[PDB]
């Protein structure tokens, strides 16, 4: 009786300073509607590092200091996507992309990797 | 007598009364809410920083400031009942946070307890306590014990 939650990353690849990408997340296996989404990007050696954050309606959204200006966040409920507009790319930027659902109360992401993660795509900024 | 049937004095809220105080609009869903003395759509109230509609679990919402505020963000904002479960310090406001099982942590501190390693997507892990071990510390515990 229970589905199995799915976050697809789409979107990302290789480009060079200044450029341009947008990232997709298709969801399924959870009310996508009335849940807080996020993008959480990772380097190897460094830690996880929140990018962005929506509410289910989009009434809040946050940036990390870093992305302010460049990135932009946007959902569809109606087609279960959430979106990630990366502009003005720079090497920093280079990581792996995740999509991570947030509980539904006050600004946070859980451990749980299999209900609230997806598998990430990608973003590579060239020297 | 089974003649007897029962005339019920009906008080309802006036049609008029019956506008949002989150979109303006008039309300003519059969469930809404109450709150602050005023009516909403059940998606119209919602938390001034985070935004999750107020009163799902436990039917309150936390008002200070001109600022109607979930139970954890009135503590974030208001409440010394914010400190991290690694550093010991208060969370700030605007601030995300990562939850394991019901510790909480500052994502600078979400690492493992034993080789300080910050924890990946995927990673397996143990909580004792408020301390996250990684899975590779716990292989390697249990290889010198069998
Ligand atoms: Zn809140
Ligand atoms: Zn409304
Ligand atoms: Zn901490
Ligand atoms: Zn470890």
């Amino acid at each position: 009786s229970m589905a199995e939650v799915q976050l697809l990353e789409s979107g990302g690849g290789l480009v060079q300073p200044g450029g341009s990408l947008r990232l997709s997340c298709a969801a399924s296996g959870f009310s996508f509607s009335h849940s807080p989404m996020n993008w959480v990007r990772q380097a190897p050696g460094k830690g996880l590092e929140w990018v962005s954050y929506i509410s289910y309606n989009s009434s809040s959204i946050y940036y990390a200091d870093s992305v302010k200006g460049r990135f932009t966040i946007s959902r569809d409920n109606s087609k279960n996507t959430l979106y990630l507009q990366m502009n003005s790319l720079r090497a920093e930027d280079t990581a792996v992309y995740y999509c991570a659902r947030g509980l539904t109360e006050s600004l946070e992401l859980t451990a749980d990797w299999f209900d609230y993660w997806g598998q990430g795509t990608l973003v590579t900024v060239s020297s | 007598d089974p003649s007897e049937e029962p005339v019920d004095e009906v008080l309802q809220i006036p049609p008029s009364l019956l506008t949002c105080g989150g979109c303006q609009q008039n309300i003519g869903d059969r469930y809404f809410l109450k709150a602050i003395d005023q009516y909403w759509h059940e998606d119209c109230l919602s938390c001034d920083l985070c935004g999750c509609r107020l009163g799902e679990v436990g039917r309150r919402l936390y008002y200070k400031l001109g600022r109607k505020l979930c139970r954890r963000d009135y503590l974030r904002l208001f409440g010394q009942d914010g400190l991290c479960a690694s550093c010991d310090k208060r969370i700030r406001a605007y601030e995300m946070t990562m939850r394991v099982k019901d510790k909480v942590y500052h994502l600078e501190c979400f690492k493992c307890a034993a080789c300080q390693k910050h924890f990946c997507v995927g990673d397996r892990y143990l909580l004792i306590n408020s301390d996250i071990v990684c899975e590779q510390d716990i292989y390697e515990w249990t290889k010198i014990n069998g």
